[PDB]
């Protein structure tokens, strides 16, 4: 199925993987720990992805 | 699960500073840009190009992973692989050896479910294993170029539903919509499903070989005898251009399956809704509630692009496409230039009457055909100024001219009429003038051929002329001609939308007709797959005996209505729908009696009597006609009661009888050979959380929702299309609203007495 | 004429105040029920999501100071004052346009979807106008929803939502008006 949407492509596949995360920790697949770190990992994925530039490492 | 790594690769993406800026700029839309961007030259002559690198050492290309780390470098002195690693991929490439030693000494894969994944493909080899094979036969074989289905289906549908019946299966959550004409394959689904769920081979082959097994493959082919899928999948050893070859094939009945009872179908709900007032009322309200096997007649006259005529009258109903044509009687005519006004005149004919016409005015040409034979027309203003047709069967090269003849509306015809042509249909309606003309020449043919005249026949190679007898000819029939050169089929690919008429004719948008009611086929035959009526009226179309049964059924499923109108005691429970179907079974000029008799008997249980519970249900269908009595006022008498057909066809009052018999001590109620004993809110738990959703289940039924606990998930199929996930309740809507109305009208009111300067509490 | 099934289906209140809306976006309401009857939908959802989410003294949902605030459904003259004071209040940003429902919890601004298809694809569309200002609730007609993970509605109030969607869908497609 050829997808349609005018936004991004990180932008859906960031607000996809929260809810297969969202998903998976209500049915029982991931646990709070893992869950907990997807939502940490995205929000990360998140300010990355509404910078313009550089990716800001950090230490 | 696999979630969380994907979004640690994600992350490892957005470390690359380009494919950043890729997922960042690129859309979704662009995403199927994207994929097919490539490097490279796409070299010519690509089968140059395979010999070349097959004798070459390394040219096959490797995907990287632990299978293919498996393969070793070498083997007896043979180079499988390179190691020269590409910088981008860090990846491999590998020689033709390297396939073959896979197939050699690789490890074992599960192939489970690997048939039902190809089923397609292999029902072929089933049905060339058990086919037996016939006699040769070398002689010439007239070959038409006809439109076909190349490959047999499990289910015709367009591509636009079975892409959603193939999301349904594969990708659940993905689907989206849930549409309305898509999940009633839900049989389809739930078998597709649990077959293809072990597997473990890549989706994007699943739905293509479920693509295979759903669309239409159609194309033009020379064909001759049989027209279907299963046949014409062999054509090429079936038959060639100077020879035939006889086939009987793995024959478990498809294609024609559907496409011949869907025929019938329409046909014969045309047949009993054309009698009745209003036809159109009731060709809806029937063909709404008809079934094929399982599926409704809306979804099987849609997906499939076949159909005669009643098809494509019962389609126009529903509301769909039927096929851009045009059709009279048997004739057929698909316009290829022209356009006329159909403008009315009082139009003198041979006999010496008056009838009032429409005439088709301007120059026009027409591609037509008439059974086996096909041909082109081109007429005027009453005029056929030239006929074309190819040697065929004589039967139908003759109607076709006749036809034609009759649709110019050429002054010849008009003035060759003899006699009276006061013609009806099957519900005793008058025939509209032209289609009364059709039946008349048809019969009387030789009228017409005099008054035509003759001329001189075209001096080209490939033709010759006709005359009376149908026969070669050196004269020829005024604009007709005949040609040796074979003609193309039919072929009517474009479709479009039309309305309808109160009495079943079909209107294109322009203002003229195409499609009348008056042009369907008499001929009858058999449904292949088991057509179920489920409205009354079409219980006419039954046998005798069947119709006795759908009769008693009724009325043992509504005995609560009926018994509590016999309390009441009014004539309006005697007209209900059911009973004026049953009066087709009795014979006419007995009818009224056995009512008279039937009302005075049960008159006579409601007054002196207690109820019985058999006989009022034995002589209740009697009571529709109006009541006959005897000349001095009293009514008629009976023990039996005969129906059409005779013998065993009869009812006894007193007791037993084939159709019908009563056991009183036992209380059994045998019923035509079937036995039928006689002995004897949660709508509010009704939360629609999310959607069909295969953790929970199957679809459960009411009696397994009340034992669930409150708050908890369930699947339910709710009403006309809707596969739905659904949760129990755990007030109710009105009074909650006007409290959150509350709430906000206290917010304002202090907000106001802040605009003041002031506070509630 | 469905002027008719939306004094039957909806209530009293919420017509007044819908007409209200549009009286304020200079408009005629008896020449465009089109409009008038979502206007009235999306401003019931807005109350239903409220409703019955209550908050506990300390701080915690559950079933029976309320969980959410309803700003749709007032006049522009106090919306404005509504949520300008509780951005101040609570410490964030006033966000550039009204906004439909505030979250005590979370102390977020929420704007209301509702849709006729996919309810991913109407989400997108608000993305588009609204970059991440508020969180956005997505309900559709024939199903659907989209919710954020770190949004506070519980299983019970999606129900009521979807529930009363539908059962207006079915109830337009019956009478034909879908």
């Amino acid at each position: 199925r050829k997808p349609v949407g005018q936004h991004s492509m990180l932008e859906a596949m960031a607000h996809r993987l929260r809810m297969d995360a969202r998903l998976d920790y209500e049915s029982g697949r991931m646990s709070k720990d893992d869950f907990e770190k997807a939502m940490a990992h995205l929000g990360e994925i998140g300010y990355i992805g509404s910078g313009s530039g550089e990716n800001l490492y950090f230490q | 699960a696999m979630t969380l790594a994907k979004i640690e690769l994600l992350k490892q993406l957005l470390r690359d500073n380009e494919a950043k800026t890729v997922l960042k700029q690129t859309t979704v839309d662009q995403y199927n840009i994207i994929r097919k961007f490539n490097t490279s030259r796409i070299e010519k002559n690509p089968s140059l190009r395979m010999k070349w690198a097959m004798c070459s050492n390394f040219p096959l290309a490797l995907t990287k992973g632990d299978m293919a780390n498996r393969i070793p470098l070498e083997y007896k002195g043979i180079q499988l692989k390179t190691n020269a690693e590409d910088i981008g991929t860090k990846g491999q490439m590998c020689s033709i050896a390297a396939v073959t030693w896979w197939n050699t000494y690789g490890p074992i894969g599960d192939t489970e479910g690997f048939e039902r994944v190809y089923e397609s493909f292999f029902l072929r080899k089933m049905r060339l294993d058990n086919a037996t094979w016939g006699r040769i036969t070398f002689g010439p074989v007239e070959r038409v170029r006809k439109r076909v289905l190349l490959n047999p289906l499990t289910k015709e549908m367009p591509p636009d539903e079975a892409s959603n019946v193939i999301m349904e299966i594969l990708f659940p959550k993905e689907a989206g919509i849930p549409r309305e004409s898509t999940w009633i394959h839900r049989e389809l689904i739930k078998e597709k499903r649990e077959k293809l769920k072990g597997t473990m081979i890549t989706p994007i082959v699943l739905a293509y070989m479920l693509e295979r097994e759903l669309v239409a493959r159609r194309r033009f082919l020379p064909v001759a005898g049989a027209t279907s899928a299963e046949f014409i999948e062999m054509l090429h050893c079936l038959q060639g251009e100077n020879w035939r070859q006889i086939y009987h094939p793995g024959g478990n009945k498809l294609t024609e399956s559907r496409s011949q009872s869907m025929i019938v179908a329409c046909r014969k709900i045309i047949r009993r809704s054309i009698v009745a007032s209003n036809p159109l009322e009731l060709a809806v309200e029937i063909a709404n509630k008809t079934v094929i096997d399982t599926e409704p007649l809306k979804s099987c006259l849609a997906a499939i692009d076949g159909g005669d005529v009643a098809c494509d009258i019962i389609r126009a109903a529903l509301g769909l496409k039927i096929r851009q044509r045009q059709r009279f009687g048997r004739l057929e005519l698909k316009r290829i230039s022209g356009r006329g006004f159909k403008n009315d005149e009082e139009i003198l004919i041979g006999n010496g009457t008056i009838q009032k016409i429409g005439i088709w005015d301007g120059e026009e040409e027409f591609h037509v055909r008439c059974g086996e034979c096909r041909g082109i027309l081109k007429k005027s203003k009453m005029k056929l100024e030239k006929l074309l047709i190819n040697s065929a069967k004589k039967e139908d090269m003759r109607d076709l001219i006749i036809l034609c003849m009759v649709f110019s509306q050429d002054t010849r015809m008009f003035q060759g009429v003899r006699g009276e042509i006061n013609f009806l249909n099957r519900a005793g309606q008058l025939l509209s003038p032209m289609y009364q003309l059709q039946r008349y020449f048809l019969n009387r043919s030789n009228d017409l051929f005099d008054q035509w005249g003759y001329e001189e026949s075209p001096k080209a190679s490939e033709l010759h002329g006709i005359n009376e007898s149908m026969n070669a000819s050196d004269y020829t029939l005024k604009g007709v001609v005949v040609t040796r050169n074979v003609i193309d089929d039919f072929s009517s690919t474009e479709t479009e939308k039309v309305s309808i008429t109160k009495n079943l004719s079909l209107i294109k948008r322009t203002g003229e007709v195409i499609m009348g009611a008056n042009d369907v086929s008499e001929l009858e035959s058999q449904a292949q797959l088991m057509i179920t009526y489920d409205t009354p009226k079409m219980w006419e179309m039954g046998t005798t005996k069947e119709l006795v049964q759908n009769t008693y059924q009724w009325v043992l499923k509504n005995l609560v209505t009926l018994k509590a109108q016999f309390l009441l005691g009014k004539e309006d429970m005697f007209q209900w729908d059911a009973f004026e179907a049953f009066e087709s079974i009795i014979p006419q000029k007995m009818a009224g009696q056995y009512s008279g008799f039937a009302r005075a008997v049960l008159k006579q249980m409601r007054d002196q009597e207690v109820m019985k519970t058999d006989q009022f249900i034995k002589l209740l269908p009697f009571c529709f006609s109006p009541p006959k009595l005897r000349s001095n006022g009293e009514p008629y008498q009976f023990l039996k009661l005969v129906l059409k057909g005779g013998g065993e066809n009869f009812i006894e009052v007193r007791k037993g009888s084939p159709l019908f018999s009563y056991n009183p001590q036992t209380e059994v109620l045998t019923i035509c050979g079937r036995m039928m004993s006689l002995k004897g809110a949660v709508l509010a738990g009704f939360l629609v959380s999310g959607k069909y959703d295969p953790d929970l289940g199957d679809f459960k039924t009411i009696e397994e929702l009340e034992k669930l606990k409150p708050g908890e998930k369930a699947n339910i199929l709710l009403y006309q299309g809707k596969p739905v996930k659904v949760v129990k309740r755990k007030s109710a809507l009105s009074n909650d609203i006007s409290q959150g109305i509350k709430r906000q009208r206290m917010t304002v009111e202090s907000m106001g007495w802040a605009l003041s300067g002031w506070s509630h509490p | 004429s469905m002027d008719t099934f939306i004094t039957r289906n909806f209530q009293t209140t919420i017509i007044q105040k819908a007409k209200n809306t549009m009286a304020e976006f200079s408009e005629d309401p008896e020449l465009q029920p089109a409009m008038l009857f979502n206007i009235c939908v999306h401003l019931e959802v807005c109350y239903v999501i409220s409703d019955m989410n209550f908050l506990d003294e300390e701080g915690k949902a559950y079933t029976a100071r309320p969980q959410y605030e309803v700003i749709e459904g007032m006049p522009r003259t106090i919306a404005w004052m509504v949520q300008r004071s509780l951005a101040q209040e609570h410490g964030i940003e006033t966000p550039k346009y009204l906004a439909d429902l505030f979250d005590y919890k979370t102390k977020r601004f929420i704007e209301v979807g509702i849709t006729k298809g996919l309810a991913d694809d109407y989400f997108w569309k608000k993305k588009e106008k609204l970059g991440n200002s508020m969180e956005l609730m997505i309900f559709s007609y024939n199903q659907d929803y989209s919710l954020s993970n770190e949004s506070s509605l519980d299983e019970e109030g999606k129900g009521r939502v979807l529930s009363r969607l539908t059962e207006l869908q079915a109830e337009l497609s019956l009478k034909n008006l879908w």
